[PDB]
């Protein structure tokens, strides 16, 4: 379980 | 010092007990008299001295802005009662960060020693330049902002070289850096490409790090994403 | 003393701004000045007193718990420093009752005022009472545990000639003094059977009350059920 | 648990 | 406001 990808 | 007859095992023992009952500035006073032996603190120690005093300045930090708040809604226009205690609060705040700076420069930052040590210690010594800075106007300001500014950059200098993307103290250290750019320093761009930078770069290491590891350094990279969501 | 040139309007306000910030040691120090300008306090200035002095021995409390509880896991079958830290935190809670205590004799109960007022007064010397009994031992816990009995049945006596069995000072006495039987003075039986009593003759009168004096009733009331529950 | 005093 | 470190960055 990762934090999210930038946009 | 107040800490002077006990053993320096004895403090750290009770630094633990002071962290449990949640007395942080009796925590914050058995830290202090530890450093005070001139002794090197371990990995474990410099992080007991780092929680008692982020909790003691922590709550002035509040309490200033509680009132900082109530004093500028006050201002459209009374009575001196908001001003003088914000100034009281005030003057207790700046007089804990003159005590950590005055450990830093007095017992703990040193040439020698591993790169974590050093990056930790000057990594403190800009954030408490950050929380006077906070406070502070004019020349003073100008002088605290120059102080904070140069902590922390010997402190990047040092992580760039010597740790890895993903080490947290580094990526501590690039969040508050970051933070200082953007809150402080008024370097928008300067504060989101540094935020963007490490968190992207911590992004491509995570598969090589253990569980314990890989939990310090996804909470800190969480924050980056966090400040960089409200900054963008 | 340090609050001394400071005007009482101005001591209220400081405390109420305390109260804001969460500075409960502050807030007590400006209640105290307040009470030392020899004014007797309104029924929301004995409300700040209580909520300062009340917050501030509840985080001494909270601590003793803590350590006492380390100290005697330790001592189930490993160094002085668990009692040392826990001497020193009731020697602190300590000094705190003696200044609530002090301002309490000195200033506070009178022969005059309304009910109300002498009730809560001598409500507030029984619990003072009650937190050094929580921590005393010896011929010094006996006296504090007689003082305590003393304090509370005067109110108790005031509440019964002045006061009708649903007004929630009486209430709120008579939960204190019930704990002080059971957790204190070693009377399991009197603090059931006043748990009980207060309970029932509050409940023959709640058909009386206005919607906001049924809530402040029932709050209390509640209380003692949840005691009873408890305790048999 | 630990019997209630009055919150105040 | 802007998230800052926690007091202990590792344990």
């Amino acid at each position: 379980m990762r934090p999210r990808s930038l946009e | 010092g107040a800490m002077g007859s006990m053993e320096r095992a004895s403090l750290i023992q009770k630094a633990k007990l002071a962290e449990q009952a949640e007395r942080y500035e009796d925590m914050a006073a058995f830290m202090k008299g530890a450093v005070e032996k001139g002794e090197e603190l371990s990995c474990e120690e410099r992080n007991l001295l780092s929680v008692a005093y982020k909790n003691v300045v922590g709550g002035q930090r509040a309490a200033w802005r509680v009132l900082s708040s109530i004093e500028q809604k006050s201002n459209e226009e009374k009575g001196p009662e908001v001003r003088e205690y914000r100034e009281k609060v005030e003057t207790e705040l700046q007089g804990v960060c003159d005590t950590v700076l005055g450990l830093l420069d007095s017992h703990l930052i040193k040439e020698a020693g591993d790169a974590e040590s050093r990056v930790f210690y000057l990594k403190m010594k800009g954030d408490y330049y950050r929380y006077l800075a906070e406070v502070a106007t004019g020349d003073d300001k100008k002088r605290i902002i120059d102080s904070a500014r140069s902590a922390y950059q010997e402190a990047m200098d040092i992580s760039k070289k010597e740790m890895p993307p993903t080490n947290p103290i580094r990526l501590g250290l690039a969040l508050n850096f970051s933070v200082f750019h953007y809150e402080i320093a008024n370097s928008p761009e300067e504060a989101i490409s540094l935020a963007k930078t490490t968190f992207d770069e911590a992004m491509a290491d995570l598969h090589t790090l253990s569980e314990d590891s890989y939990k310090d350094s996804t909470l800190i990279m969480q924050l980056l994403r966090d400040n960089l969501t409200l900054w963008t």
